[PDB]
């Protein structure tokens, strides 16, 4: 389901803003 | 009522310009504190739990090594940041209190805001209900109205920057990309999951990204994860600017219904973008039910409210490794940040 591949995923904990 | 609209916001911005041009500057000090427990952790430094000691009041200070925002390159940002919120008051936006810079560091006493971060709320129960998500995007529909009024742009919703208080209600923490622009910008900068494609393409853009993130929010709290998402930053880039987004079967065909003209590809065709302006989201059928007025007063019983043991109470915030605050003998980058 779309869901377990988002909890197996690696972008699942705090996300980090990008910088340039 | 769109003329209250209008005369409220006149007054919010007589407000705002006195002290964007004149900015509250050294209104505090460190030794003034104290430090009691890291609640949470960025780029810059950390953020921590304080008490001030004259009043008893606790407070949030986030501490900013003035080099390694340098390094960074966020220098322009930073000044940005604390201009821009010690100007800005709405019940959504998270009060800065003092602020004041030393050898070492840049620092901002901010409200402490118990409740938690929306955030690890949405991951552990996993998603929200539409009524509950609507109440937190309307919260957000109206701080975002009050900001590109004064000619904000804020840059980097996302769950992570939402901060639930006592009552349920919601907070817009973190202010480090926001920016007062008129016309548009270049930037690149946000967080991947939420970034409009414009900003991707390196094209120069508007307040309308903001809109396109509230999509993104509204749609994570609805369906637990994002409507774009992978391992690695630039695939999902690829899933942004394809333009195509599946909706989980759960999500009612109104709520699909607002995300499509949310996060929708095409500016001239975008909700927030367009001439009738913030109101084709405020008279939109999914908030039908929302009475934007009590929303704005706190009258709404929240559908969550937090856990609160009592005053200096950190169980809503994660544990981080401490640390201590080293202030050096010698200034360091006093040009740069003159104007803190
Ligand atoms: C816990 C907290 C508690 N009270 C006020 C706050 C004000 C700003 C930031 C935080 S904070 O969460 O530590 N924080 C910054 C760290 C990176 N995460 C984004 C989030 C807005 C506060």
């Amino acid at each position: 389901t779309t869901y377990a591949d988002f909890i197996a995923s690696g972008r699942t904990g705090r996300r980090n803003a990008i910088h340039d | 009522e769109q003329e209250s609209v209008k005369e409220f916001l006149a007054k919010a911005k007589e407000d705002f310009l006195k002290k964007w041009e004149n900015p509250a500057q050294n209104t505090a000090h460190l030794d003034q504190f104290e430090r009691i427990k890291t609640i949470g952790t960025g780029s810059f430094g950390r953020v921590m739990l304080v008490k001030h000691m004259e009043t008893g009041n606790h407070y949030a200070m986030k501490i900013l090594d003035k080099q390694k925002v340098v390094k960074l390159k966020q220098i322009e940002h930073t000044l940005n940041e604390k201009r821009i919120l010690q100007a800005v008051n709405f019940p959504f936006l998270v009060k800065l209190e003092f602020s004041f810079k030393d050898n070492s560091n840049l620092y901002m006493v901010m409200e402490y805001v118990p409740g938690g971060e929306m955030f690890s709320h949405l991951r552990r129960i996993g998603r929200f209900s539409e009524p509950h998500a609507r109440f937190y995007a309307a919260q957000i529909v109206l701080t975002f109205e009050y900001l590109h009024s004064l000619d904000l742009i804020y840059r980097d919703l996302k769950p992570e920057n939402l901060l639930i208080d006592q009552q349920g209600y919601i907070k817009v923490a973190d202010f480090g990309f926001a920016k007062r622009v008129k016309g548009r910008t270049w930037t690149l900068c946000g967080t991947p999951e939420y970034l409009a494609p414009e900003i991707i393409l390196s094209k120069g853009y508007n307040k309308a990204v903001d809109w396109w993130a509230l999509g993104v929010l509204i749609y994570e709290m609805a369906a637990g994860y994002p409507p774009f998402f992978a391992d690695q930053p630039i695939q999902i880039y690829e899933k942004i600017v394809s333009g195509k987004v599946r909706f989980p079967s759960h999500f009612s065909s109104d709520l699909k219904d607002l995300l499509r003209n949310l996060l929708q590809v095409d500016l001239t065709k975008r909700f927030g973008n367009l001439k009738n302006g913030v109101n084709d989201i405020k008279n939109h059928k999914w908030f039908a039910t929302t009475d934007w007025i009590a929303i704005y007063q706190r009258k709404v019983e929240a559908p969550f409210i937090p856990k609160f043991k009592g005053p200096g109470d950190t169980s809503n915030f994660d544990d981080y490794e401490e640390e201590e605050i080293r202030v050096s003998i010698n200034e360091k980058c006093g040009k740069e940040f003159s104007e803190f």
